[PDB]
């Protein structure tokens, strides 16, 4: 086989416009469910008043995606918050979209609901038939092919709670297998129908605080939260940035169940942990982190942990540090996964833990916690480096568990050329990015690293984007230059004086 | 470049004049209905 | 094994999917206890969860069956649930 890597990382998240902003929050202490009237009236129909939302919906830039005006208001907010974030995703492993269109890329996205197709289709006179094409389901993998000209597989599979990170183990066995170079996944989740959290508040699975008190004693039920995350994977040889390295990802359904279908099993996430580490050679003492599935039901939780215990706890001697990150953006169904893996990557770069909130008195039914073998990230702790796993157990039976080796990469020893002035060269839709891009790499004028992998993808036609810059870094008289970029291609001279 | 806003789904723009559908079946939740009868009519 | 009152929130489309399952496993001459416990695998491949939108359009009538019998992820699940597989359990969405 190849080594997997996790090249890219990007997304939008509840109170959080970017990752940068998520991870602003994620350490910062602040809590991001809300208690606002965006998607509807609170506390309609009964249900909890707190939930996870998005800032906004409504942006998009239909001209450089190539949607026309009238086909882009059909469009689900989904795909169009979807394709923004995997071109940001894409960029920010270093790697120029353009290198990969007509590559063997396949793309994989996690959506479980299409509230938008069928609010579209009520009116049958009314309706347009360009509304399918942009709300379908099957639409929101099959339009990220179109534009970025992937031609590998485009899949959209739901898998209930795990559609995510289930994306993301077949992708890892797609690249795992040579059968694609590099590969896309996408977990998308939006709010728009009350209806569907009436049904999930009957099922009970809702917490009427709508706080998802995980681990804790008063762990009621998780709290519906909107999310949009992009990943882009690829084989080492290709990779720039590494985030992680994906050991294993392995999968496997709870079977019948006497409980009920709904209710969660243990020892079937436990033989699927332990199978996973075996089959990939690792050691049970490497874990230094596992980011429980922690969506705060009452039977769900000492059902994992005490799994994770079992399968991870038996030998070691530390305590297993444990997490959740739904404690502290609410559980986005589909995208739950990725968002556990967005919190995990970013930790792992800041080389902080990030807390995890609402937990006060660990519950009686588990253990592990009362004893120390078990600990949870109740404030910021160091990472002291060591393997990390993440997992996510769909309400519907679906597991999914994956292991990665975080990736420790020592800053180069000084060399004279970097006491050489570089130059840094940004492209942009607008001034503001522009600026935005040539102030950031002036900040960090001393990462040369990253003023490659920022060079590297400013070469874009100027016909996509019109605005361009440039600022030549370690030079006193340097000050960054911006003007708009005349398109048609125009001819290259060379003068040789006299 | 984000100038533009665009459509988005509505609360309302999803179901909920009202229409009630009385059934006397044992099953159905108006079972008890079935106790009010006057003359031997229900 | 589905309670009467489950078994009318159920999408038609797995109600007639999990009959058309046994019959297709013994039409390989194979017993279905067999193949409880092991690692078989489930995909199916939909695209259309009308009878959810149906269900869940009254909120002050609606019931939590409805989504574990009408949503789409649980196309796969239930025959996973009833059948006994311990492998995967997928619900593509590619059209046609």
């Amino acid at each position: 086989p190849e080594e997997v890597v996790i090249a890219g990382m990007s997304g939008k998240l509840p109170e959080s416009e970017n990752l940068q902003e998520f991870w602003d929050n994620l350490i910062g202490g602040v809590d991001m469910v809300t208690d606002d009237d965006r998607r509807w009236k609170a506390g309609l129909y009964g249900l909890p008043r707190r939930s996870g939302k998005l800032k906004d919906l409504s942006r998009f830039d239909a001209s450089f995606f190539g949607v026309h005006p009238k086909q882009a208001h059909t469009m689900d907010p989904q795909l169009r918050l979807l394709l923004e974030v995997t071109y940001e995703a894409i960029v920010d492993g270093g790697i120029n979209p353009d290198s990969l269109r007509g590559t063997h890329t396949g793309v994989w996205v996690g959506v479980s609901g299409s509230e938008t197709s069928e609010a579209l289709s009520r009116d049958p006179e009314t309706l347009v038939g360009y509304s399918m094409v942009g709300c379908q389901r099957a639409m929101m993998a099959n339009r990220l092919s179109f534009f970025f000209d992937f031609r590998g597989p485009s899949i959209a599979l739901d898998t209930a709670c795990s559609s995510s990170l289930m994306a993301l183990q077949n992708a890892y066995q797609a690249i795992h297998s040579g059968q694609c170079p590099a590969a896309i996944v996408g977990g998308i989740n939006v709010l728009l129908k009350p209806n569907t959290s009436v049904q999930f508040l009957r099922l009970g699975m809702l917490s009427p605080e709508g706080t998802c008190k995980a681990f804790d004693t008063a762990g009621n039920g998780y709290c519906r939260s909107e999310g949009v995350v992009a990943v882009l994977l690829t084989k080492k040889s290709l990779a720039r940035r590494v985030y992680a390295t994906i050991l294993n990802a392995g999968t496997n359904t709870d079977g019948f169940k006497e409980q009920g279908v709904t209710f969660p099993s243990g020892d079937i996430q436990e033989q699927l942990i332990r199978s996973l580490y075996q089959s990939a050679g690792v050691a049970p003492e490497s874990f230094e982190y596992i980011e429980a599935h922690g969506t705060g039901t009452k039977v769900g939780d000492p059902q994992e942990l005490n799994g994770i215990t079992r399968a991870l706890c038996a030998t070691r001697q530390e305590p297993l540090l444990i997490g959740s990150t739904k404690s502290n953006m609410g559980h986005p169904e589909p995208a739950s996964g990725l968002a556990a893996l967005a919190k995990v990557l970013l930790s792992l770069e800041h080389g902080l833990w990030a807390p995890n909130l609402h937990f006060h008195s660990p519950n009686p039914e588990i253990p592990a916690l009362l004893d120390g073998r078990l600990q949870v990230v109740d404030q910021p702790l160091p990472v002291r480096g060591g393997n990390v796993g993440i997992n996510s157990f769909g309400f519907g039976g679906s597991n999914v568990h994956i292991i990665l080796r975080p990736n420790t990469q020592p800053p180069p020893a000084p060399a004279p050329h970097a006491t050489l002035p570089r130059l840094l060269r940004a492209s942009g839709r607008t001034p503001e990015a522009v600026q935005k891009l040539l102030e950031q790499g002036l900040r960090h004028s001393q990462d040369l690293a990253f003023l490659s992998m920022l060079n590297d993808i400013a070469a874009v036609p100027a016909t996509a984007m019109p605005f361009r810059g440039y600022a030549v870094l370690g030079g006193e008289r340097g000050g960054p230059e911006v003007q708009q970029v005349p398109a048609g291609e125009r001819p290259l001279w060379f003068i040789c004086s006299g | 470049d984000h100038s533009l806003a665009w459509d988005v789904p509505a609360a309302e723009d999803f179901p909920n004049a009202a229409i009630y559908n009385i059934d006397t079946s044992s099953e159905s939740p108006d079972h008890y209905l079935v106790d009010h009868t006057l003359d031997g009519r229900v």
